[PDB]
């Protein structure tokens, strides 16, 4: 069953500046002690990326539906797993195919059929006080799934689920991709210090996952899970709080970049070839250091 | 130097390496590819000899 | 008795068209600058001749351990195939790719390979291999290419203008024709906008053919997008039912678990040796290596773009590969006038 | 050891050449050191000075 | 397109022009010639045959 939340403060969004995130691996040969350039999908230098909230103090739940433009930049920032997956789609109403990808409380699942998606989809976590335990409850998700023509389901775990009550302490990165029928993922995990505002920084992302699922991507939406207590009293559309959480959405283009891989075969740096002229003579000399003088650059 | 980095381009072949053409590829079609890169290699000698 | 070598001549035509000389351009430096300068006549001097070369002694072949047999069976040998709409993929892996397994049971009328010729298939490893199944229409089957227009190519089966892998089609009027005639196999004729390559659309939403909207209720300019072959055992063999299957793979970049029919050998290292590594051939020396590779990572390459270390597929090691081919020489003769004997300098 | 002058002495110290010495052997550069250094990558290419 | 539903044909190739290309593209002094022949000729209604 769905149900609509209720009791949720509307706020003006927000805005971010990524700071030389979001660069992966384009291929899978091993380099060492160069500069190699490459033309692809990346997320620009110092852009500008939009940023939600999960806030109790508000409540502020932020889900919104948002576009799927050519490929995604997910950033999160957690202390305690509240961010738990995403659906991708065109209409995400059972009359297309939709994507989904979930962390419930124990496997990994997959899937790719006709959902009839909630209109607030969530996941639920309750918390007991007579003998503290945090437990997964709720899952509404969807009504109803039919024509399934891709699954996978991961091997069994338990995860923590407590709440957690010092700063931010993992970042979570997220490349998503749409190319010729594959669904590619590239991810990174960090640890981090921090209270507000993406960081610093740099740090090239891995592949993770390559799907052959053959759907038209155009839009998605964000999966966040909730707290009930006996602190948290209502019915079951008012009486919820919302666990701090944090996540970053930015928008790949078609861009030349010169990375650069050091002696173990790491990337540690890169130059966006199209941010400056400055960055452009950088770009033709191949080198990250530029002496006194005038160039011409285009 | 610049003609040792001038190794890796293609002069519209499948690929700049001369052994992953001859894997993957009979002789009579091999040859196409293989002579693009002999042209564009001889070309870059001729430029750094003038 | 002697026996015969691929060998470079130089030979020489008096002005009545017999051979009368010749110079063996391989058998010394002398030779070579004789054969060079293309005369029989060496002034006095110093020449630059050639690098110092080492041919290989051995040959050996390094695939993973692989004993299935892959699954022809269940591919080309299913009882009953998808419709082209709704067209089946499948994942292979772990398999050894025998295909002459199927020479004494299966015939085919089409089979055309891309990005790869069909006489190297049995020395090659395979990446991220899949496999596409459908029935069509038999005059269809020339549109299942690269860069095709029709209907099947617009509405139900696209393929990538850059495309790796075999297409593969034969003729199924025994299996899939019954004398009613059988509705089961369907297709999609009406579509907005072409599909994009290897996306599939199993939708059924009354398509709109002009104005006037239809509110999902199928009447004037308002139709079922699918529709049905009729499959009878006496039709012409243009409108005769055909098995398709659709082969797709990647060549020698990432780690590849396929790898077609060939024996390995040992591992010997330090010596000049031919090489095979999961279908990539080359020459050289083969050394321990200190890099260590991330573990989606199968081969290294320098600045040049050539390939200088590789991961072993049996033991997981990773190993340097260096030319065996260095050095310059140099040939100092008085003038063959004089003299016959040189001094060489290795430089 | 060289007979320079004091003058001569300053100037060579002040021109660094690419390479010093004109034997580089195989077995040198043999793995590793080869694709680093600029002097064998030239060599295992044809390029002789 | 509104020859797909009532039309299959068993040889189409064009030549000078991308099959694809068709949809976006203007045509000048254009005219159809009609004939009927033996199956096994088709492939002589080709450049450069005999
Ligand atoms: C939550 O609110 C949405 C409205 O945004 C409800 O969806 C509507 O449901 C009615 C009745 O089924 C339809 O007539 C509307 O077309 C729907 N609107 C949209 C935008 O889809 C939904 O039913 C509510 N969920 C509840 C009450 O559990
Ligand atoms: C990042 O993008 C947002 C959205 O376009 C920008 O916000 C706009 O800023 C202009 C100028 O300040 C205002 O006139 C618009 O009304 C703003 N739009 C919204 C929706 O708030 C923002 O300026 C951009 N840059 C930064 C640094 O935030
Ligand atoms: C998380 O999802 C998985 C898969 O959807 C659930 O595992 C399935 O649970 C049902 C109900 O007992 C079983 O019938 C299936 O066989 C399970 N599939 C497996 C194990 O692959 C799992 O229970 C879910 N976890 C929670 C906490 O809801
Ligand atoms: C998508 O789901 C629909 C709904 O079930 C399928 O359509 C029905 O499929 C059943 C199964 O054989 C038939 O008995 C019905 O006659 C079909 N039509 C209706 C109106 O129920 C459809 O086959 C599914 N599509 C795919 C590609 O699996
Ligand atoms: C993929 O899906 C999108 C969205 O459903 C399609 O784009 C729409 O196309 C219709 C006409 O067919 C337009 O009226 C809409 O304005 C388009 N929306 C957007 C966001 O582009 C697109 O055509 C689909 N692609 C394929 C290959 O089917
Ligand atoms: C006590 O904990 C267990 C497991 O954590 C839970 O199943 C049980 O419901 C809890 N007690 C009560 C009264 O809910
Ligand atoms: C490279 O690897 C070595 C050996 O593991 C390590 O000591 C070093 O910190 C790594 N990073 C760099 C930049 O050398
Ligand atoms: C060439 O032919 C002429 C005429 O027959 C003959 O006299 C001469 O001996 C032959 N040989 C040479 C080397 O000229
Ligand atoms: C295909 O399956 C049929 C079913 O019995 C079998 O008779 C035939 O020999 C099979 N052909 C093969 C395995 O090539
Ligand atoms: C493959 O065979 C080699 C030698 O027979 C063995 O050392 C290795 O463990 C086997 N398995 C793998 C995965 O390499
Ligand atoms: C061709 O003409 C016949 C004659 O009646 C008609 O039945 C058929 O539908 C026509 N096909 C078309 C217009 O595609």
């Amino acid at each position: 069953q769905c149900v609509n939340l209720t009791t949720r403060t509307q706020l003006p969004p927000a805005y971010t500046n990524s700071f030389t995130r979001g660069v992966y691996y384009p291929d899978k040969v091993f380099r060492s002690s160069v500069l190699h350039s490459t033309q692809d999908l990346f997320l620009p230098f110092f852009s500008n990326v939009t940023w939600f909230h999960a806030i109790h103090v508000t409540k502020r739940f932020d889900n919104p539906v948002l576009p799927f433009n050519d490929g995604v930049y997910f950033a999160s920032t957690e202390k305690s797993n509240i961010i738990r997956g995403w659906i991708f789609g065109t209409t995400l109403d059972s009359k297309t195919q939709s994507l989904l990808i979930v962390n419930n409380a124990t496997n990994v699942v997959i899937k790719v059929c006709e959902f009839q998606f909630c209109n607030d989809p969530f996941l639920g976590v309750y918390y007991h006080k007579n003998n503290k335990s945090w437990m997964e409850s709720e899952f509404r998700v969807y009504s109803s799934a039919n024509n399934c023509t891709f699954e996978y389901v991961s091997q069994p775990f338990l995860m923590d689920l407590e709440g957690k009550q010092g700063n931010f302490k993992n970042l979570r990165e997220f490349v998503f991709k749409n190319i010729d029928g594959y669904f590619k993922i590239y991810s990174k995990h960090t640890p981090i210090n921090l209270v507000r505002d993406l960081p610093q920084g740099f740090s090239a992302l891995e592949p993770l996952v390559d799907l052959p699922i053959g759907i038209n991507i155009t839009r998605f939406q964000t999966l966040l899970a909730l707290h009930r207590s006996y602190l948290t009293p209502g019915d079951s559309s008012s009486g919820w709080t919302a666990g701090a959480a944090a996540y970053y959405v930015g928008y790949l283009q078609p861009r030349t970049f010169l990375l650069k891989y050091n002696e173990n075969g790491t990337i540690t740096d890169a130059v966006d070839c199209a941010l400056d002229p400055l960055s452009e003579t950088k770009c033709t000399l191949k080198s990250f250091t530029v002496e006194k003088g005038i160039y011409q650059t285009s | 130097n610049t003609l040792v980095k001038q190794l890796s381009s293609n002069f519209g072949a499948i690929s700049s390496v001369l052994n992953d053409i001859l894997s993957r590829l009979d002789p009579p079609e091999a040859e196409v590819q293989i002579d693009r890169l002999i042209t564009g290699r001889l070309q870059s000698l001729q430029t750094y000899v003038t | 008795v002697g026996y015969l070598q691929p060998r470079t001549f130089l030979l020489k035509y008096n002005e009545n068209g017999t051979i009368t000389d010749a110079v063996d351009c391989a058998l010394d430096p002398l030779s070579e600058t004789k054969c060079t300068l293309k005369s029989f006549t060496v002034e006095k001097g110093i020449y630059q001749t050639s690098n110092f070369r080492v041919q290989p002694t051995e040959s050996i072949v390094r695939f993973p351990n692989i004993t299935n047999l892959c699954p022809f069976g269940e591919v080309f040998n299913a009882t009953r195939f998808a419709s082209v709409y709704a067209w089946n993929r499948k994942r292979i892996s772990n398999c050894v790719a025998d295909y002459s397994v199927l020479y004494n049971s299966a015939s085919f009328s089409t089979f055309k390979c891309y990005g790869v010729s069909p006489t190297k298939l049995n020395d090659l490893c395979f990446t991220n291999v899949y496999a596409d199944s459908f029935v069509i229409r038999g005059d269809e089957v020339r549109q299942i290419a690269p860069g095709q227009t029709g209907k099947i190519a617009d509405y139900n089966y696209k393929l990538p203008d850059d495309f790796t892998g075999c297409v593969i089609a034969w003729n199924s009027n025994n299996l899939d024709s019954k004398v009613g005639g059988n509705y089961n196999y369907l297709y999609r004729l009406f579509r907005k906008s072409n599909l994009k390559p290897f996306e599939r659309d199993i939708s059924t939403e009354i398509y709109q053919a002009g104005s006037t909207p239809c509110n999902g209720v199928e009447g004037f300019n308002c139709y079922f997008p699918l529709q049905s072959y009729g499959f009878q055992p006496t039709n012409g063999v243009g409108y005769q039912p055909y098995r398709v299957v659709v082969l797709s793979f990647e060549l020698l970049h990432a780690p590849a678990t396929v790898c077609g029919p060939k024996k390995s050998t040992n591992l010997v290292k330090n010596k000049c040796v031919n090489f095979n590594f999961n279908g990539l051939t080359g020459t050289g020396v083969l050394t321990e290596s200190n890099k260590k590779f991330l573990p989606f990572q199968q081969f290294g390459r320098d600045i040049a773009d050539t390939t200088d270390a590789v991961r072993d597929p049996q033991t997981l090691e990773i190993l340097d590969i260096t030319p065996c081919s260095f050095g310059g020489v140099s040939v100092i003769t008085p003038g063959t006038n004089t003299s016959n004997q040189v001094a060489v300098l290795y430089q | 050891p060289s007979k320079r002058s004091f003058i001569e002495d300053l100037l060579f110290n002040k021109v660094t050449l690419a390479d010093a010495g004109f034997i580089k052997q195989y077995g040198d550069c043999l793995g590793d050191i080869a694709a680093r250094d600029l002097i064998c990558a030239q060599k295992f290419n044809g390029l002789t000075v």
